[PDB]
DNA sequence: TGCCCCCCCTTCGGTGCTTTGCACCGAAGGGGGGG
């Protein structure tokens, strides 16, 4: 076929990132897929005049035993020639997050089938680490739309249509979103009978070349006050620092008539009776955080940001905003991993299904500041990780200065 | 030989071009080393003639090899370097003898002039030009570029490297069961054949790199024990480093320091035990190489313990890939840390150390993870998987930590080793407010333009104080501020702060700090019995910070 | 009077914060070792 031109941004350079270490089975992994990729002439073996890289690793899913070959192509997105510009993006469906269940496919597969534009592949250069450094690494570059970069979804654009206008006919409710190497195909039908047209589905697309999320159950959870009959002078303190800092969300909500309360030197563990003018304070500021807050929608010009704090007992806190304090999205993700032990495996769960929930919502993950120093991450998340996708993020230490979300 | 390997294309970057820089002078032992190089290495080919068209040049010396009677040319390609394109590097890191099997038959070879047998990109020879100088005076010089890689150019080792790999890579599939080390030229070759067919297999290993012009001299082929590889002694059941020589100096400059401990750390890798902090703190705020920089107490001690480990004989095992790896670690005091991995018990693969400071304000717990986060990449590095972990830090003391640390920690399968002094929490805060127990509400504040604040409390028993503070800060007044309510309190305390900054630290629970101050209010919480910090927000008027900020200002 | 790689220890300069210093991070300087 012929290639479509493809550009880095004014002025940027390729990717540059060092490969990092990869265990035993990951690298025979690599290496057993990546050899079959040669030969079907997917790759190509290059040397080390080609400067640039990107890291490659390897997941497996906890139901699919095979290896899953991962190109971390975050850096070359980013420098990437948007092709919004070039009229050739993916338009998010608002009726996806309406269905009962949405089932994903990784269909990364059909971009194999393009070439890439011959003066391009030299930024999709990858390196194979060795054990023990026995080799030097090996590198290899793509000759086609390679698997996780963002212009191969867009580059068979109008292929992906007419591979799917049949189905699309054949079945006007069920709504399909693509999103990078993943298909996301949402319906109404039952929690089994769904599964079926999943199957159909997929043999039409077999024919030429996870697990069931379920989106009427992503129930935010808002900020909630304290309930007792008596109050120390900290539970006080504590609710009048909380509302304080809620005040920056939401309008109208005042600490005047529970501040004076405290008037005075009182000692921490004081008992102070509520005067009726704090309950009427109170009662109504449980109000404000009731229901949503008023005049805040989402823009698709401007990057969605996600926010994580570990609450303990296997709970996780999340925001996703755009703004400051202007929050689209209030969550609370749990585990049921079994042991409630591991920290790094629940948080790299949390990114995937916090990730995904914006992408069926919205269509693009998110930017996540993760609670976690950077060493600790880098020493364990892929350990966890399986989707097709790479969110970016960046390592935050923010200690609570209040429990706003509990 | 030159091999007739494809050549590498390679360019300049974009809108630079070649090197222009006259020739220095040399002495005549390395006039007559270099001629006997330059008209033997054209005889072979590997460098011609060029003169005035070719506009280009670069200066050029000689150092003498390791081994003695021959010499090692290189020409002085910093110029070029800069505007020749960037390399991907593929070596990406160094072979470590703990990560080797026993092996039934061993081999090292080396390749004999490994670039200059290895063409260049015909097109980019010609930046490559200089001229050999015989006495100076006598003659202008003679101009030659290279045909090969030359010793000195940033894209002769990659290039060479890959053109390696190409060339063993037949003999690689040929042989799955024949394991080949390769470093630059260096070739360890070890298998499970008995030494007939071993060598039957060496010496198609050898003639298949004669045919792409690799040769391996007799002088560099190991073929008995103990084989000499990468700074270490093979010997069939263990391995040992080469000899280590430390400085032994009455008066030290700040460069001796430095080469003692890199050796140290060098050492670190088999030798357990080993210790630079205190000779390593030598080194800061010192301003020249030349420096004499007289030791402290502190680092004759630790010179001492070190000289005393060396003394003794160490050597390592080999990896059994059927029996787990184990690491173990144990604490050193100030920050330091040494580990063993090993697989039977008193035979290690190797040891370790781990000494960083990373951050301002940590604990040992904290230390202690990023210790065992150095051990698993290495472990991954060497051999592929992490390690069982053997550790002197209690489940409950662990348990303690990732429930009131607010980031997400972790640590992997570990057995609880009794090796005091053992790792543990220093304090911990309550979570609750505690009856009875005196509240002081603290804060400080600081100007920015005039250097000078004020730190102090009010409490609910009606005591109050304010220190003013000179040459200060708005983040120093308020830690100040929490340090005089731990000062003038008893055993039990209930402590009210508006900064957050305050609170992140403490909450954080270190027990060290490169900051004074902060190491102050460390050993004040040590020894209190309970403290409870809250935050309140300022300027709000909430009963005792309203009281205290009036105070304060 | 050279090149490339890994490691550790120290110093410095850039970034972002509802900041005015502070904490973090990556690069660069020295050393070790390899070819
Ligand atoms: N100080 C050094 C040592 C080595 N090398 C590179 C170039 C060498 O060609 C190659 C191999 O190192 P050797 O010591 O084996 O030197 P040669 O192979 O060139 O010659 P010999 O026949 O003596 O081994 O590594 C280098 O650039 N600078
Ligand atoms: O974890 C950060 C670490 O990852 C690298 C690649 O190994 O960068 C990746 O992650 C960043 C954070 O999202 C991206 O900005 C970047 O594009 C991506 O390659 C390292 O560069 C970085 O140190
Ligand atoms: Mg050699």
């Amino acid at each position: 076929i012929e290639t479509v031109p493809v550009k880095l941004k004014p002025g940027m350079d390729g990717p540059k990132v060092k490969q990092w270490p990869l265990t035993e089975e990951k690298i025979k992994a690599l290496v057993e897929i990546c050899t079959e990729m040669e030969k079907e002439g997917k790759i190509s073996k290059i040397g080390p005049e080609n400067p640039y890289n990107t890291p490659v690793f390897a997941i497996k899913k906890k139901d699919s035993t095979k290896w899953r070959k991962l190109v971390d192509f975050r850096e070359l997105n980013k420098r990437t020639q948007d092709f919004w510009e070039v009229q050739l993006g993916i338009p998010h469906p608002a009726g996806l997050k309406q269905k009962k269940s949405v089932t994903v496919l990784d269909v990364g597969d059909a971009y194999f089938s393009v070439p890439l534009d011959k003066d391009f592949r030299k930024y999709t250069a990858f390196t194979i680490p060795s054990i023990n450094n026995e080799t030097p690494g090996i590198r290899y570059q793509y000759n086609v739309l390679p698997q996780g970069w963002k212009g191969s979804p867009a580059i068979f654009q109008s292929s992906m249509t007419k591979i799917l206008e049949p189905f699309r006919k054949q079945n006007p409710d069920i709504v399909i979103y693509q999103y990078m190497d993943d298909l996301y195909v949402g319906s109404d039908l039952e929690i089994g009978q769904h599964r079926t047209k999943i199957e159909e589905l997929r043999q039409h697309l077999l024919r030429w070349g996870g697990y069931e999320l379920h989106p009427d159950k992503w129930t935010v959870q808002p900020i909630v006050l304290p309930e007792k009959d008596s109050w120390t002078v900290n539970d006080i303190q504590k609710l009048v620092g909380k509302l304080n800092w809620a005040s920056q969300i939401y309008a109208g909500i005042k600490v005047r008539q529970l501040s004076k309360l405290l008037r005075g030197t009182k000692a921490l563990t004081e008992v102070v009776p509520l005067t009726e003018e704090a309950e009427l304070e109170l009662a109504e500021n449980r109000e404000i955080l009731k229901e949503p807050v008023h005049g805040v929608y989402y823009d698709p010009s401007k990057d969605l940001i996600a926010e994580i704090q570990k609450q303990g007992q296997g709970q996780w806190t999340y925001q996703i905003y755009q703004e400051p304090f202007k929050n689209l999205k209030t969550g609370k993700y749990a585990r049921m991993k079994g042991a409630h032990t591991n920290d790094v495996k629940q948080l790299t769960e949390a990114v995937q299904k916090i990730a995904t929930e914006s992408i069926v919502i919205w269509g693009k993950t998110p930017k996540f500041k993760l609670p976690i120093q950077k060493e600790t991450w880098e020493a364990w998340w892929t350990e966890y990780w399986q989707a097709t996708w790479i969110p970016e993020w960046e390592f935050v230490n923010t200690p609570p200065l209040v429990k706003l979300w509990y | 030989p030159i091999s007739p390997i494809e050549t590498v294309p390679v360019k300049l970057k974009p809108g630079m071009d070649g090197p222009k820089v006259k020739q220095w002078p040399l002495t005549e032992e390395k006039i007559k080393a270099l001629v006997e190089i330059c008209t033997e290495m054209e005889k072979e080919g590997k460098i011609s003639k060029i003169g005035p068209e070719n506009p280009y040049n670069t200066p050029v010396f000689a150092i003498k090899k390791k081994d003695s009677t021959k010499w090692r040319k290189l020409v002085d390609f910093r110029e070029l370097n800069k505007r020749t394109q960037d390399f991907w590097e593929v070596q990406l890191g160094i072979p470590h003898p703990a990560g080797l099997k026993q092996k039934k038959s061993v081999t090292v070879l080396d390749v004999g002039d490994a670039f200059y047998s290895v063409p260049l990109d015909k097109d980019f020879r010609k930046y490559t030009a200089f001229t050999i100088p015989s006495i100076n005076n006598e003659t202008p010089g003679i101009r030659y570029q290279y045909n090969v890689l030359p010793m000195g150019w940033k894209g002769s080792p990659a290039i060479f490297q890959s053109s390696m790999t190409k060339i063993l890579e037949p003999f690689r599939k040929q042989n799955p069961d024949i394991v080949i080390y390769q470093y630059m030229d260096d070739l360890y070759v070890g298998s499970d054949l008995e030494i007939g067919q071993h060598r039957t297999k060496i010496e198609e290993l050898r003639q298949h790199l004669l045919r792409w012009g690799f040769t391996t001299p007799d002088k560099k082929h190991q073929k008995e024990p103990p084989f000499l590889w990468m700074g270490y002694e093979l010997h069939p059941d263990k391995w040992t480093v080469q000899p280590i020589v430390l400085p032994e100096k009455d008066s030290w400059t700040v460069n001796d320091i430095q080469k003692l401990v890199g050796k140290l750390n060098w050492a670190s890798q088999i030798y357990a035990g080993i210790k630079v902090r205190q000779l390593s703190k030598l080194l800061r705020g010192t301003k020249a190489l030349t420096e004499v920089v007289p030791l402290t107490e502190e680092a004759e001690l630790e010179l001492a313990e070190n000289r005393e480990i060396l003394k003794e004989p160490v050597h390592g095992v080999y990896y059994d890939p059927s029996k787990d790896l184990i690491a173990e670690i144990q604490k050193q005091g100030q920050g330091q840390w040494t580990y063993q991995i090993y697989q039977e018990p008193f035979k290690n693969l190797k040891t370790g150390k781990y000494a960083r400071m990373k951050g301002a304000h940590t604990n040992d717990v904290k230390q202690l993870t990023e210790a065992v986060q150095k051990i698993a990449t290495e472990s991954i590095v060497i051999w592929g998987k992490t390690p069982k972990f053997k550790l002197p830090i209690q489940k409950e003391t662990w348990e303690a930590w990732w429930t009131e640390y607010w980031q997400a920690t972790w640590i992997p399968e570990w057995e609880f080793v009794n090796t005091p002094p053992l790792v543990k929490l220093w304090y911990q805060l309550e979570k609750e407010p505690i009856i009875g127990a005196e509240t002081f509400y603290v804060d400080g504040a600081a100007n920015r333009e005039t250097k000078l604040g004020k730190a102090g409390y009010v409490t609910d028993r009606g005591r109050q104080k304010v220190v003013p503070l000179t040459d200060t800060t708005n983040q120093k007044t308020e830690l100040q501020a929490i340090h005089l309510a731990l000062q003038d309190s008893g055993l039990e305390v209930n402590i009210v702060t508006d900064s957050q900054y305050a609170l992140g630290i403490i909450q954080a629970q270190p027990d060290k700090s490169e900051s004074e101050l902060v190491s102050q209010i460390i050993e004040q919480l040590i020894k209190k019995e309970k403290v409870y910090l809250a935050w309140v927000p300022a300027h709000k008027g909430i009963g005792g910070n309203e009281q205290v900020d009036k105070l304060v200002s």
